[PDB]
């Protein structure tokens, strides 16, 4: 049994969401197939279920907005989310449910528990466009950093002295900020007596827009 | 339709590799017969369906986990702690429509360690550019609990600081803090005293670290 996942994952405000799975390797009838999402260092939240007559139900939070189809022509599930918000920003993972069980007395979805999973598709919600970072010194055990911010989309790599300072380098994780970009920080603890000798500089590399700062005390 | 809140205790166990671990998840209202699931999630990896049925393992799932309970109270215990099994544990219920908890972390354990704190005011290029970004940071710090405040002559702010913490160090087992606190240039030149107070438990008395705009 195999899930493929598909679907845009860059999207502004005020749009839909659509993405698809598609299963390979059993019968996709007899089976529940669910959406859920995992918002950032967040926890997983169930977003709904469908079945193969396409009867479907909904996490009670979402479901003004939200719409799971089915199609058993292409053993297929798709899921769409209507006015997105910066709330919405999550990997959307999709995995099967329960299978349906028969007897002549009672019929319906037994152990509704979910495996396997799909690989997952991060989805953002953001109106920013692609935008080159700004690289900022934050000026000194001595701590001493860059602030790498106004940025979109991720990721950035960021090194220290090209690579020689490794120890002691934290590289925090980026947060998105209201106004649709990202910011983030690098700092390094070092001896107070290297300040005066030794060159620090921070390597700051965005590929999307193809964009070194040295640290001064 | 019935709606079920399952809350997981501890939020953070902190515990060391051989020991044991018990992991609780509380329901609500009743969780009809056995219909009780927990899942197994790494740090940046699809979550693991580690046991179903309330009691039964799924395939390939080590004999150190076990499952119990009924009604609305469960429990997950972790025999022999490997280093593979700190991770998140979310309790799932399916007796009605399914509903996730909030997940409980399992992490290493070590001795309390005190944070270092600095502040750094915004440099005069990122004035220019016209917004301002003082960063608080907190490093080396055990547990994970710990409570920044921004003060701008002597005025408690909110809504207008972003945080961020770094996953627990491989070496040492600590965490680190920054704090940025982003304003207007016409905000930040109106006042003149800035200052970020930390509390934590490795700390007697709250640590205040300010500066002066123009010092």
């Amino acid at each position: 049994v195999q899930l493929q996942q598909w679907g845009a994952g860059l999207l502004k405000p005020s749009e839909t969401l659509s993405l698809t799975c598609a299963v390979y390797g059993e019968s996709f009838s007899a089976f529940s197939w669910s959406w859920i999402r995992q918002p950032p260092g967040k926890g997983l939240e169930w977003i709904g279920e469908v079945d193969h007559s396409g009867s479907t139900n909904y996490n009670p939070s979402l479901k003004s907005r939200v719409t799971i189809s089915v199609d058993t022509s292409k053993n297929q599930f798709f899921l769409k989310l209507v006015s997105l918000t910066a709330a919405d920003t999550a990997v959307y993972y999709c995995a099967r449910g329960g299978r349906k069980v028969y007897h002549p007395y009672w019929t319906g979805y037994v152990n509704n528990c979910f495996d396997p999973w799909g690989q997952g598709t991060l989805v953002t919600v953001s109106s920013a466009s692609t935008k080159g970072p700004s690289v900022f010194p934050l000026a000194p055990t001595a701590a001493l950093g860059c602030l790498v911010k106004d940025y979109f989309p991720e990721p950035v790599t960021v090194s220290w002295n090209s690579g020689a300072l490794t120890s002691g380098v934290h590289t925090f994780p980026a947060v998105l900020q209201s106004s649709g970009l990202y910011s983030l920080s690098s700092v390094v603890t070092v001896p107070s007596s290297s300040l005066g000798t030794q060159t620090y500089i921070c390597n700051v590399n965005h590929k999307p827009s193809n964009t070194d700062k040295r640290v001064e005390p | 339709v019935h709606e079920i809140v399952l809350t997981q205790s501890p939020g953070t166990l902190s515990l060391s590799p051989g020991e044991r671990a018990t992991l609780s998840c509380r329901a609500s209202q009743s969780v009809s017969a056995k219909n009780l699931a927990w899942y197994q999630q790494k740090p940046g990896q699809a979550p693991r369906l580690l046991m179903y049925g309330v009691s039964i393992k799924n395939t390939g799932v080590s004999d150190r986990f076990s499952g119990s309970g009924s009604g609305t109270d469960f429990t997950l215990t972790i025999s022999r702690l490997e280093p593979e099994d700190f991770a998140v544990y979310y309790c799932q219920q399916y007796g009605s429509s399914p509903t996730f908890g909030q997940g409980t972390k399992v992490e290493i354990k070590r001795t309390v360690a005190a944070p270092s704190v600095f502040i750094f005011p915004p440099s005069d290029e990122q004035l220019k550019s016209g917004t301002a970004s003082v960063v608080c940071l907190l490093n080396n710090f055990y547990p994970r609990e710990a409570k920044v405040q921004w003060k701008v002559d002597n005025a408690l702010q909110s809504g207008n600081s972003q945080e961020s913490v770094t996953e627990q160090d491989s070496k040492d087992s600590t965490y680190s803090l920054s704090s940025t606190l982003t304003l207007s240039k016409a905000d930040y030149e109106k006042h003149k005293v800035y200052a970020c107070e930390v509390t934590h438990q490795g700390l007697s008395s709250p640590v205040t670290k300010s500066f002066n705009r123009g010092e």
